[PDB]
């Protein structure tokens, strides 16, 4: 359980004395800390917990989704003690004048650095960050960063990883809420996404909903790579909305049929019901999502589950108009299941 | 320039936190938020001087009762908040001033007495008692409403001059 956990806001000069779990995620104490801070911050989002330098060691943000057990506390002070920082550039071991980091970060010139990331001009970024360019910033216009712009290209790997050594954070999120690893997800650049996973960026990275970029992936179907790529770099399933969806009613809804099959082969629970009761297959039976609910049957889903309509897939199907689709689900015999040969094998980083 | 760390001390419930937050975002707290420990720094002119304020607002639960000696040494003054309306935390008063003594080691530490919820009309602390419990100590005693913000600046600035003395 729970443990007493002094926070330092130097941004609204307050400390704060929380009781934070570290059995959750230290994305989970990021929400405790910014309610009991009911004066919202600009930009919360890109706010992280921050392990203060101490001796002989380099200060360092805490991983949003490693759990919180992972960063045991100084012992030096009474009560641990952590700071909430906004993800600015780290310059360690770096001493530059004020007013030249000043002149680094004019409007203009940041306005320069994002035209030479378009422009995929490595080197001359590369030289820009060198000189201590701090990369996490907004466009004003796009509302882009530099990262989430550099995995909507083509060709990307050279400008992310120039961009990581460079001190660009892989959870800087856009004016939107969307991380690099949501921005390549939803372009479907594999290239891009899987980058960013070697360089160590989480395939669980939450957005401002709390939907992660596989659950984006379901809602916009299109070329299934990227979803595999997610889920092969253990992505976590089963992440909900507001209403109870999962990753599988959403792609069920649209007729994601590759998603679906990528979801349900890594372990996807078919079960799983949303806000009303319905199941994947009731949601294909709502939205004649003939293709879908073919594949769920085959792999086993339960058609015999009720609703909080007490309502049955089928019965949904016929409600909605869709007797073909129905007639499939009613014909479906037990024995016709084929459950998958083999099981999932996952990427080594 | 000068730095005063001022420390809130008072019961469970007797405005400790609602006090700090008038002087500070000049606003007041409708709902009941329990504190362990808050702290605040704010720049302010107090007699033609512009001094930082450090004030640490504690709680006033026995459960965190573990932190009040790091507290009491750190800060130069202590408002000893209590409630007009409640009978209890004036009688706990005592308590926290002995502690300070205990761990200042001093007779003389800068105190000021602050009466909240004046605003209240069911009062079950007589002014005078609270007055002659003041004098006793040697300290002022200050009555202060956080609602309407009176006598919340003055009891802050009023610890400040207490502060200057020693
Ligand atoms: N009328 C009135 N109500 C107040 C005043 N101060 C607090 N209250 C109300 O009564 C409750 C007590 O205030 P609060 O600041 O939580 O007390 P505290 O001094 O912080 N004690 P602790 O933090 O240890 O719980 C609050 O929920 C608030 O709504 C005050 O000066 N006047």
């Amino acid at each position: 359980f729970a443990v007493v956990v002094r926070v330092g806001i130097p941004d609204l000069q307050q400390t704060k004395c929380l009781r934070l779990d570290p059995t959750a995620p230290v994305w989970a104490a990021k929400q405790r800390v910014l309610c009991k801070l009911n004066h919202s911050l600009q930009d919360a989002l890109n706010y992280g917990l921050f392990q203060p330098p101490s001796r002989g060691r380099a200060g360092k943000f805490l991983d949003e989704e490693r759990l919180l057990q992972d960063y045991p506390p100084n012992l030096d002070t009474p009560l641990p003690y952590l700071e909430f920082r906004y993800k600015r550039r780290v310059y360690a071991q770096n001493l530059i004048d004020d007013k030249q980091f000043a002149k680094l970060h004019t409007k203009a010139n940041l306005k320069k650095f994002m035209d030479y990331v378009q422009l995929h001009s490595t080197d001359k970024v590369a030289r820009l960050l060198d000189k201590g360019l701090d990369p996490n910033f907004h466009d004003p216009d796009s509302g882009e960063c530099p990262l989430s712009l550099a995995a909507q290209l083509d060709n990307a790997t050279d400008l992310l990883k120039v961009l990581r050594n460079g001190g660009a954070h892989l959870d800087f999120r856009t004016r939107d809420g969307l991380t690099a690893v949501h921005c390549a997800t939803r372009q479907r650049n594999a290239g891009a996404l899987t980058t960013l996973l070697d360089l160590g960026a989480s395939p669980d990275y939450k957005d401002s909903r709390g939907l992660t970029p596989l659950y984006h992936s379901a809602l916009g179907g299109g070329d299934a790579r990227c979803c595999e790529l997610l889920l092969h770099d253990h992505a976590q399933l089963g992440t909900t909305d507001e209403n109870g969806w999962q990753e599988i009613h959403q792609a069920c809804r649209f007729g994601h049929v590759q998603h679906l099959e990528h979801l349900l082969f890594y372990g996807a629970n078919m079960g799983a019901q949303n806000a009303s009761g319905n199941t994947a297959l009731h949601i294909c039976a709502l939205y004649n999502q003939e293709s879908c609910a073919r594949v769920l049957l085959y792999r086993g889903a339960n058609k015999d589950v009720r609703n909080y309509n007490s309502q049955t897939a089928f019965q949904v199907a016929i409600i909605a108009g869709n007797f073909e689709l129905a007639e499939v689900i009613k014909t479906h015999k037990d024995s016709d299941v084929v459950p998958f040969r083999e099981t999932p094998s996952y990427a080594k980083r | 320039m000068t730095e005063y760390k001022l420390v809130v001390v008072g019961a469970g419930g007797v405005g400790k936190s609602a006090l700090t937050i008038q002087l500070i975002q000049n606003h007041f707290v409708d709902e009941y938020d329990p504190t362990i420990e808050d702290s605040y720094r704010k720049q302010v002119v107090i007699d033609g001087e512009t001094c930082l304020l450090d004030i640490l607002d504690t709680a006033g639960q026995e459960e965190y009762s573990a932190m009040r000696d790091q507290y009491m040494r750190t800060g130069e003054g202590f408002l000893c908040v209590f409630a007009i309306n409640n009978t209890k935390s004036f009688e706990d008063i005592h308590q926290y001033r002995e502690q300070i003594k205990r761990v200042k080691d001093s007779d003389d530490v800068p105190m000021v007495l602050v009466g909240n919820k004046c605003d209240l009309a069911a009062r079950t602390v007589e002014s005078r008692q609270a007055q002659d419990l003041a004098r006793s100590y040697g300290i002022p005693y200050i009555e202060t409403s956080a609602k309407t913000r009176q006598g919340v600046e003055d009891a802050f600035y009023t610890l400040v001059r207490e502060i200057r003395q020693h």
